[PDB]
This record gives structure tokens, C-alpha cells and sequence, in this order.
């Protein structure tokens, strides 16, 4: 929204509805934090034990 | 769960290179506290879910 208030390029439809009062959010989650969760579900199947010093061959998971 | 106790898991016992014994039961891991070798001094059975020691059974193989 930094680019909406600096009129120096015509306004696209994201714009023409900001002046129109309404504001689309940050998405909730972000795709780099959606990415960590998937990761650690997949190297959870590797966590045999906290003792995490290597990762657990997953032909024994 | 407060704490975690770290044991040395063992797939089975190969008695004489003759006779596989296993774990009847996947709820159940027979293991020995004594990490750094490959056998060790004395052996247990506890659930994977909950550390509930007790010494193996001839039933439980």
C-alpha cells in the first residue's frame, strides 16, 4: 500500500479499491512459515529421539 | 511429558545366528540404557508412548 498514496504511476485495480475504502490483509499465514510447518512434518518422521545428532535412516521409520 | 530418557533400541535378538526373535506388539521397543555399544549389560521392554520398564517375557517375542 506504499505505492497507493504516490499518484507518480495510474492506480491498477488493487488501488481502485483502496480509494474505494476497502483494504485486502497481509495473507494470515505467509508461504516461507506454510513451508517450516511442512518441513517439520516431514523431518518429524525422522525424529527418533532428541538426541538429534544425526537423522534416523527412514527405511527403519 | 517433563522429560525424555535416551535408550539404545534393538530390532530383535538372532540367538545362535539360527533363531530371529521381534516384539510381538509395534506399541512395545525392547532396548538396553547403555548407548555407546552395539550390546550391553542388561535388557528391557517399555511402550514407545510412555517409559514403563519392565524385563522382557518369553510372550513378548
Amino acid at each position: 500500500y506504499k505505492r497507493c498514496s504516490n499518484g507518480r504511476s495510474v492506480a491498477d485495480l488493487v488501488c481502485a479499491q483502496y480509494y474505494s475504502g476497502v483494504m485486502v490483509l497481509p495473507g494470515v499465514v505467509d508461504a516461507e512459515k506454510l513451508h517450516m510447518y511442512s518441513a517439520s512434518l516431514i523431518g518429524g518422521m525422522a525424529l527418533g529421539g532428541i538426541t538429534a545428532a544425526a537423522a534416523l535412516p527412514f527405511s527403519y521409520a | 511429558p517433563g522429560d525424555f530418557v535416551n535408550v539404545l533400541a534393538i530390532a530383535g535378538l538372532c540367538v545362535n545366528g539360527e533363531i530371529a526373535l521381534t516384539l510381538r506388539e509395534p506399541g512395545l521397543v525392547l532396548f538396553t540404557h547403555e548407548l555407546q555399544t552395539y550390546t550391553a549389560t542388561e535388557y528391557f521392554v517399555s511402550s514407545r508412548r510412555m517409559f514403563e520398564p519392565r524385563k522382557p517375557t518369553v510372550s513378548d517375542f
